[PDB]
């Protein structure tokens, strides 16, 4: 008499990123 | 009777007949029977990378067990293979599938010890419940037998992810075969193909199909990566045995068509191609006719011939037409770039070298720097021998390396590390050589590198691949990668040669063929050159036929003022637009040169008129 | 406005192709238009892309009309990243105008304003 | 072995090298030992021509020839696996489609004064 | 002394004795430094330049586990531009870093090691 009904989901995964830090030479 | 319904019999349809000879890999057999007999957590996993054969090492137990040379305590076990997508169908209710699937347990569970389930694809069994869990104690008593087979990455993203689960199994690690194993296995299949297409197979078309799919085609794993050049060269002569063959079949479409189109316009042109083209098929037909008068199987020729037709790269058997090509290619390059005969007899001996089949397989089919002064055509040449090799101008990938100034724009082309931001986009270089990998790759201005790129082009050459942020090694194979300089211009060989080892290390000019130094030009060779720059723009100006009426005397006026020493024939291409087109582009937009009209140049005193 | 209460896995899929069925059912008639259009592309997020790209194969024959208008500076980030549907758009570039046509507008507002503000 | 053993303690770290096996360092290369890696070409290379059954005839006068020339001792053996392709392949590669190489037929090879004809 | 008797052997036959620890030795050599570009090795670059991320060759290593014993290998043919920075750590127990942090040389053990010699009695 009682049905299911399944659902939907939304998964999320972020990014890193990076910086280059420069070098003056001497 | 619950198995009737949701599952399948392999037994029943190896009795029948239905299935392929598996003459190979007895050790896998033979240890899959040794785990299947066992007293407690007796119940195999196949994993291997896709493509290797593992459906088709059960499909050898079957065969085995019906034909019967099985162990003692194998007496007729009637392997049943399930279905975990015929389960949940219509069961939308509270309870539905838990039940179908203790429905399907307890008709395993009452028979005493027979019934060997055969689930393949057994990462499907993890979730499928929004349940989908009590398995574990039908597993965790010895009662359920269960051989499957999954691949490589899909366990470890959903079985390791299951680390409870993943004490109740055993693991089979079936490896690829080799290419002596591959010629073991295709002289057994040979039958089925001959049955299902009416064509006969010599023995040499099954090894020139295994020897030659082992260098081109690069991404799949061989016991099939060489099944498929057979079943569609059987196809292409199935489609050669019926109503016509294939060229007489193009020339009719393209002349229906050329035919078409004329008609329509009534461009005369199409006229003239329309009747060369008629001469062709003609010739051709009555040729086809003449053969009647006097193919029928696959042959070492026809496998090259579909290598050939996919993956671009052309490697058939020495051609018909092409040495008309090849043996004109050393002057046929030179109606485009005028001088400089050491460097074009240089780059012809890499085509056809490669062509002929003499170089060596793991090495890209040439890779050689050429340098010099400038203005003398080092970028010309490279653009110049690609045009007839692909018709087009742009089928040239042709990155600069003058950008690259610094250490970290190295990973613009090959990627980021996973993990990071531009991850979806890949590479810039890699992503365009593994599609059709037959391009002509250029490398402008090496000066101007951080040298950290030349840590970049060390393992291209000598091995010919490298790997990315995706994990595939692409193959620069057979390709050819150009480099240019302009280092020096300073001396004839000695202070160019002391600058390239003092820029660039030992172990970079020892992985390089031969190096070709320029030598600028000369003023009787620079004549040669200028009408070239007159005929092309008597192409420019094409869209409205003006074309001209060059008198000689401005073409020898040309070659004095315009000589210099030093930039090459560079100056003589921007005087040309300061004689001719700033007068020209003066009178054309006032009136008085219109279009369908012609104009001849005579030499004034110092300037030319028009 | 369209994705109200779509928690289940069918619903916005079968919205969409409801309003679609509207629209091609008409022969001929609607003007759509979506503002912002920079947002269709990652509207029904199934976990696999599966929304978005169901008027896709209906552009190509052009059955609905489909004005839009997004910033310049919001179109290399959504619609150049997904370049499947780029081409099935023609663009029209608008730029500012100057000094003295701002004069024209301006003289032709001074009727709006004169009456939420009675000056 | 000084200076480079000196460069190699100055680019790692210093436990870095006890916990290695022993660091091996190599020779140079000897004109008596080049004859043999000329073998090994010339084997290659005939190998690589058994699929169209080609095969050489290699005198030793020509086999020693290979050994003279390509002895820049900066380069390693490299060198001299340009040096033959140069000297044979390019020869037989343009014969072999100009017809006159037909199958089977082998071809021996023969000294003329920096080239060596077929 | 003489080489390969025990000179470096009693060096870390006190270290995990008295320091309780098997690797807290410290061996660096003084076998290159000739010039005035190559004493800022052994103490870092200011906060900008080439060698800043791997600190100093010495004060890097001793900021962390500052319980250590110290070799110095090789010290006569240094150039006379070390002997002012290693005056002041056997004269002052404190040292300057390439950073601008300080480091406590009060706990360490000196060791200088050389081989002249070994004929003379
Ligand atoms: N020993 C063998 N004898 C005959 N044919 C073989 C043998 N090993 C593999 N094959 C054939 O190689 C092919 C492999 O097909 P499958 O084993 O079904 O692919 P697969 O290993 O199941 O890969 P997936 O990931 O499951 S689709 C089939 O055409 C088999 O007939
Ligand atoms: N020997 C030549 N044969 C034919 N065209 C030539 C020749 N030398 C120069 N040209 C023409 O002059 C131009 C040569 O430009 P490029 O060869 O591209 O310059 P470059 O060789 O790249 O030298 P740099 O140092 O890179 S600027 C083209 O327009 C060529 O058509
Ligand atoms: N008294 C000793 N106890 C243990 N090993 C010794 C002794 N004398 C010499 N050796 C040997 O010499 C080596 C130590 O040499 P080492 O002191 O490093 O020479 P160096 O003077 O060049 O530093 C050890 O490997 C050890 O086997």
């Amino acid at each position: 008499a009682a049905a299911a009904a399944a659902a939907a989901a939304a998964a999320a995964a972020a990014a890193a990123a990076a910086a280059a830090a420069a070098a003056a030479a001497a | 009777q619950a198995l009737q319904k949701y599952s399948t019999d392999l037994t029943a349809r190896a009795r029948e007949g239905k299935l392929d000879p598996v003459i190979g890999r007895d050790n896998e057999i033979r240890r899959v029977v040794q785990v299947l007999s066992r007293r407690t957590k007796n119940n195999p996993v196949l994993i291997g990378e896709p493509g290797v054969g593992k459906t088709a090492i059960v499909e050898g137990l079957a065969q085995r067990i019906v034909a019967g040379d099985v162990p003692e305590s194998l007496r007729d076990k009637t392997i049943v293979a399930l279905d975990l997508g015929s389960m949940v169908a219509g069961s939308k209710y509270r309870g539905e599938f838990e039940e179908r699937l203790k429905a399907v347990l307890d008709d395993i569970k009452n028979s005493a010890g027979q019934i060997i389930t055969f689930i393949d694809e057994l990462h499907t069994i993890v979730g499928a419940g929004a349940a989908g869990n009590m398995i574990k104690p039908m597993l965790a008593r010895g009662e359920l037998r269960l051989v499957g087979a999954t691949t490589l990455d899909e366990y470890r993203k959903h079985i390791e992810k299951d680390a409870a689960l993943e004490r109740r199994f055993q693991q089979v690690y079936v490896g690829e075969p080799s290419v002596e194993d591959t010629i073991g296995i295709l002289r057994g299949l040979k039958d089925r193909y001959e049955v299902h297409h009416g064509v006969r197979i010599t023995d040499s078309a099954l090894v020139a199909a295994a020897t030659l799919s082992d260098r081109y085609i690069t991404a799949r794993f061989l016991p099939d990566k060489a099944i498929d050049l057979v079943d569609e060269a059987a196809s292409r002569l199935r489609m050669e045995i019926d109503s016509r063959p294939v060229e007489i079949d193009e020339v009719e479409r393209l002349v229906r068509r050329l035919e078409i189109e004329e008609m329509a316009l009534s461009l005369a042109k199409l006229r003239s191609e329309l009747a060369d083209q008629k001469e062709k098929l003609a010739e051709l037909t009555t040729r086809w006719q003449n053969e009647k008068n006097a193919k029928e199987e696959v042959g070492p020729d026809d496998i090259a011939d579909v290598v050939s037709a996919w993956t671009g790269i052309p490697a058939g058997r020495l051609l018909e037409g092409e040495t008309a090509k090849l043996l004109r290619m050393e002057d046929e390059l030179g109606k485009r770039v005028i001088g400089q005969k050491a460097a074009v007899t240089a780059v012809s001996d890499a085509v056809r070298r490669s062509r002929a089949g003499v170089s060596d397989p793991n090495r890209p089919t040439g890779a050689f720097m050429f340098l010099g002064p400038t203005g003398v055509g080092k970028t010309e040449l490279a653009k110049a021998l690609a045009d007839f090799l692909f018709d087009d101008e742009r089928a040239m990938v042709r990155i600069d390396m003058s950008e690259y100034g610094e250490k970290h724009t190295v990973a613009r082309l090959i990627g980021a590390p996973p993990g990071y931001v531009g991850y979806e986009a890949g590479g810039q270089l890699t992503e365009a050589v593994r599609r059709r990998p037959y391009t002509v790759v250029l490398f402008d201005e090496i000066e101007k590198a951080h040298p950290d790129v030349f840590d970049v082009l060390l393992q291209v050459l000598d091995e010919g691949r490298l790997t990315d942020g995706h994990g595939r090694t692409v193959d620069f194979r057979n390709t050819i990668l150009i480099l240019t300089s302009n280092l020096g211009s300073g001396g004839s060989a000695e202070q160019v040669l002391a600058a390239v080892r003092a820029t660039f290390k030992p172990e970079f000019i020892n992985r390089l063929d031969d190096v070709l130094i320029f030598e600028g030009l000369n003023p009787e060779e620079l004549v040669r050159i200028v009408d070239i720059q007159l005929a092309q723009l008597g192409k420019r100006l094409a869209q409205r036929r003006l074309q001209l009426q060059v008198s000689l005397p401005a073409k020898r006026w040309l070659a004095q003022r315009g000589f210099d020493p030093v930039y090459g024939a560079r100056p003589l291409r921007r005087l040309v637009q300061q004689a001719i087109g700033d007068q020209l582009a003066k009178m054309l937009l006032a009136g008085q040169v219109h279009d369908g009209d012609t104009v001849p140049v005579n030499v004034s005193p110092d300037a030319d008129s028009l | 406005s369209m994705v109200a209460g779509s928690k289940y896995r069918g619903e916005f899929e079968e919205r969409l192709k409801a309003v679609l069925d509207d629209i091609k059912n008409s022969a001929g008639q609607i003007i759509t238009f979506i503002d912002e259009l920079h947002t269709i592309v990652g509207a029904g997020a199934t976990g696999a892309m599966d929304a978005g790209n169901m008027i896709k194969p209906m552009l190509a024959r052009g059955e609905l009309r489909l004005v839009g208008a997004t910033t310049l500076d919001e179109y290399r980030k959504h619609i150049e990243k997904d370049a499947a549907l780029e081409r099935r758009f023609q663009q029209v570039y608008v730029g500012e105008p100057s000094v003295e046509d701002t004069i024209g507008i301006l003289r032709g507002l001074k009727d709006r304003y004169e009456v939420h503000h009675g000056v």
